[PDB]
């Protein structure tokens, strides 16, 4: 609060480093579904028997 | 986060200590332990020989690795109080102008007019010549004057409790 | 950080306070070790007339410049400080490395033993050590002539009894009390303003990421608002305490410039100031935040009763003796 | 017999090394006598059972050391019929299996030939306790807890203790053995019991009994306490005092 | 409660350095009573060097000393003994140095 | 007192400053009082030369 300073050293703010990026590991390896193997199967049936 | 070489049992997770800081932790996938540190702070301060006599500064960030971690001038420089960017490590000697700390000091001195950090030196190294028969007896004196100040008394003061946190207001 | 601003500038004392502090303690250790102009040292020999003085002067075998005896001192007194810096406190370094500070001790010992007692009023002036100690036992009320009449006796005197202070700081575990109660105290004080942050003071939750996220902003405020508080009344009391324990380390700051000054650099004529006795003359030593003072003192013993009267009178006329006693 | 230093358990699942902490939890207090229990349950002729019905004061600490599959299991619950909710754990020897469901009552183990050891050793009688009932809830089967250490020539005792605990609705179980010799029931020495298996299943339980198949174990009561812990190394509980025993423990506690 | 706070603050911050003001009063008051009504013989207390008499000095709020002191000079080396012995006694100085 | 100790630790800080003063009390007579090792005795008769 002023135009003009004495010499010696004199604290003004603070330094902080900031993020880059976020993290996120949820629980290990998955939990999955066989329906997709349906998928894979081969050959369908009758129009009264869908 | 870091590698942590602390072997954990198979059912606990966390990695509190002392306090209440969380200081370590478990892979949720593979399940590996790691480490966890915070990223480095600290404050900034100006070192300036005066308005009088110039203009250039030496900022300095307190416990900061600069040579571990980018802060983001003139030069570099290590100490153990931090880093201090804006002046060189002369290796000479001088008596003490601005303090910085771990005995360096730091002064605007020429070399042309720059701002250069230095070690603290004691003072003029001097020895004596102890003898077993050796004696130094003065001729001459000189009668000195010096000077000592001392405060005594502060200046007296008084409040009035209900004018000053009341202004007044007959509900207050 | 914005409802900060609506109390007003609590904080900007609160960084003001703790820096007058921390400028005081590179204040204290000037006066105390700095007392001298010149750095001085002693010569290659160290003969002093029959005194053994290997305790206290500096080994140069060890890296640092330090003694036997205040190398004892070092490992007894113990400083977690990791979890200290989490937290937004710091610890700033001293600005006298302890490498200097054993060096203003060494000065102070050399310009001691060297030059005896002028060192502290001008110029050093040398002077052999045998009669240094002949004009400290002119101040007590002994003459010269005791000294050299006996000088083998007290050199022996003089050497065990610096080697019994070595042993009596290890056996006793009390001994270094006063500097380890300072680091004490300091520690035990971060500890309890670190663990504050898990109190809640009346509110919701101890962190404020649940304040924000499990609750809507409108009564978000009035929830962080005790939270601050209690988080701000805690950080006043430290500073509170802080200042008041200042003012006492001050008290004894000041007494020990005093005990350098007088004691060491002269002969002291208070009775049981310097020393438990008549005082001959005093050694410095450093330690961690702290100075102890090795204190050489004059005790009598060995009593023998006699018959006494005040005067005599031999020719008519009364007689009274010029400086003693009639037995 | 008086219980002497079992019956302290990891509170958490927080790693701490080297420290001193305080804990609050229900806990087996320390120098407290337990009841002896012993039942012969010879299964002769028409009912020789000596099982009495326990008031479940604040979860049960549960000690026992059979030779290979004596005591089988647990009921818990209030009214022990098909109106409440009944937990059932069976350690079978493939895998243990625990039911929720409700059940009318318990069954018996048969009243065979009276032979039961001169030449009955064929594995058979599933007598099966459980019942049928329409609402019925999920089952927690697992690997089996009552692994047995093989004990030769004497002087191996696989002493199993467990505590069993219910704290708002959650009901957990901690296990532990200890292949020690011993002598004397409750042996010297400092064990932590590690926690084992958690239910989100929160009904009344007032009461419980045990499954002895057959064809001897010591029950405590947990209260409120305040102890503290030390871990060291690893996280390991190495020791844990009172704080209400004597006045000698007030002040490790206070210091 | 935050108006009655400020007061609570600075009348702690007044009572401290008011007892920091005293010690300087105390010292002063040592300082009048020993350098300026005679001669002290304690070491570095009435200003650097042998004491010979100071002169108080009024200032705004604090007190000024003018401490005459007396410093040697002009040093030179000489070889000297404790004693001498004269007659197969040794003789010793009554208050000088053999020189 | 379930309110009280939801605070945090306001009360040890006020009772281990209470006890550092009161240690301290005592302390204070043993320098000015207690600076002789033997307990001495006076005389019975007492005629200090009038």
């Amino acid at each position: 609060k002023s135009f003009t300073v004495e010499k010696g050293i004199y604290q003004t703010s603070n330094f902080r480093v900031q993020p880059t990026e976020s993290i996120v590991r949820f629980p290990n390896i998955t939990n999955l579904c066989p329906f997709d193997e349906v998928f894979n199967a081969t050959r369908f049936a009758s129009v009264y028997a869908w | 986060l870091t590698e942590s070489n602390k072997k954990f049992l198979p059912f606990q997770q966390f990695g509190r200590d002392i306090a209440d800081t969380t200081d370590a932790v478990r892979d949720p996938q593979t399940l590996e332990i790691l480490d966890i540190t915070p990223c480095s702070f600290g404050g900034v301060s100006v070192i300036t020989p005066g308005t009088n006599t110039s203009n250039q500064v030496a900022v300095l960030y307190q416990g900061v690795n600069c040579t571990e971690v980018p802060v983001a001038g003139s030069n570099v420089f290590q100490t153990r109080a931090g880093c201090l960017i804006g002046a060189e490590y002369v290796n000479s000697s001088y008596e003490c102008d601005i303090p910085i700390g771990a005995g360096i000091c730091a002064s605007y001195q020429t070399q042309s007019q720059s701002i250069i950090a230095y070690t603290m030196s004691l003072g003029a190294e001097n020895s004596v010549a102890y003898s077993n028969n050796s004696i130094a007896i003065p001729t001459n004196f000189t009668i000195s004057v010096t000077t000592e100040i001392l405060p005594v008394s502060m200046t007296k003061t008084s409040v009035d409790c209900t004018m000053y946190i009341c202004g007044d207001s007959t509900e207050c | 950080s914005n409802l900060l601003l609506q109390y007003g500038s609590f904080c900007t004392q609160l960084k003001r306070a703790l820096t007058g502090i921390a400028v005081e303690q590179d204040k204290n250790t000037q006066e105390v070790f700095a007392q001298v102009k010149q750095i001085y040292k002693t010569p290659p020999i160290k003969y002093f007339g029959g005194f053994n003085f290997s305790q206290i002067l500096p080994d140069p075998s060890k890296p640092s410049k330090r003694s036997p005896i205040e190398d004892l001192l070092f490992n007894k007194v113990t400083l977690l400080i990791c979890a200290q810096k989490f937290n937004g406190l710091t610890v700033l370094p001293p600005l006298l490395t302890d490498e200097m500070i054993a060096q203003y001790t060494s000065a102070l010992l050399a310009g001691t033993i060297t030059s005896g007692w002028t060192f502290g009023a001008g110029p050093a002036l040398q002077i052999p050590f045998p009669m240094q100690m002949a004009y400290r036992f002119n101040g007590i009320g002994v003459t010269q002539n005791v000294l050299y009449e006996n000088q083998k006796l007290i050199a022996n005197q003089f050497n065990s009894a610096i080697g019994k202070i070595q042993d009596s700081l290890s056996s006793t575990p009390s001994a270094l009390g006063k500097l380890q109660d300072v680091v004490n105290h300091n520690a035990q004080a971060l500890n309890t303003l670190v663990k504050q942050l898990s109190s809640k003071f009346g509110a919701i939750s101890s962190v404020l990421n649940d304040i924000l996220s499990r609750l809507d902003p409108p009564e978000a405020e009035v929830q962080i608002d005790r939270l601050i508080t209690g988080r701000l009344q805690s950080l006043q009391t430290y500073v509170t305490q802080q200042l008041i324990r200042a003012a006492e380390i001050r008290a004894s700051a000041n007494l020990a410039a005093t005990k350098m000054s007088e004691c060491v650099l002269g002969q002291s004529k208070r009775v049981d100031f310097c020393g438990k006795g008549y005082h001959l003359m005093s050694f410095p030593q450093s330690a961690p935040h702290g100075v102890v003072f090795l204190h050489v003192t004059y005790v009598p013993a060995q009593e023998k009763n006699f018959t006494t009267a005040p005067a005599i009178c031999h020719d008519g006329k009364a007689h009274f003796p010029r400086e003693g006693v009639f037995v | 017999t008086n219980s002497f230093t079992r019956g302290v358990y990891y509170p958490d699942k927080v790693f701490r090394s080297s420290v001193l902490h305080s804990t609050q939890d229900l806990f087996l207090p320390f120098f407290s006598n337990v009841t002896w229990f012993h039942a012969i349950s010879g299964t002769n002729g028409t009912k020789r059972f000596d099982n009495p019905v326990l008031p479940f004061n604040d979860g049960v600490y549960f000690a026992s050391t059979e030779k290979s599959n004596i005591i089988r299991g647990w009921i818990f619950g209030t009214t022990l019929d098909s109106k409440t909710q009944s937990l059932l754990i069976v350690n079978n020897a493939t895998n243990v299996v625990i039911k929720v469901c409700e059940f009318q009552f318990c069954n018996d183990p048969f009243l065979d030939v009276y032979y039961h050891k001169n030449n009955k050793s064929w594995m058979e009688s599933e007598f099966r306790v459980y019942s049928s009932a329409n609402n019925c809830t999920f089952e927690y089967v697992s690997q089996p807890f009552l692994m047995d250490l093989e004990g030769k020539q004497g002087n191996f005792k696989n002493l199993r203790e467990f505590v069993f605990k219910n704290i708002d609705g959650y009901f957990k179980i901690y296990s532990k053995h200890t292949p020690i010799n011993l002598g004397r029931d409750l042996p010297q020495g400092f064990s932590a019991l590690e926690p084992l298996v958690d239910l989100p299943i929160g009904i009344n339980i007032t009461r419980f009994q045990t499954l002895l198949a057959l064809h001897a174990y010591y029950v405590g009561y947990l209260q409120p306490r305040t102890f503290l812990l030390k871990y060291n190394e690893n996280g390991t509980i190495t020791d844990a005092v009172d704080c209400a025993l004597d006045p000698l423990s007030e002040t490790k506690c206070t210091l």
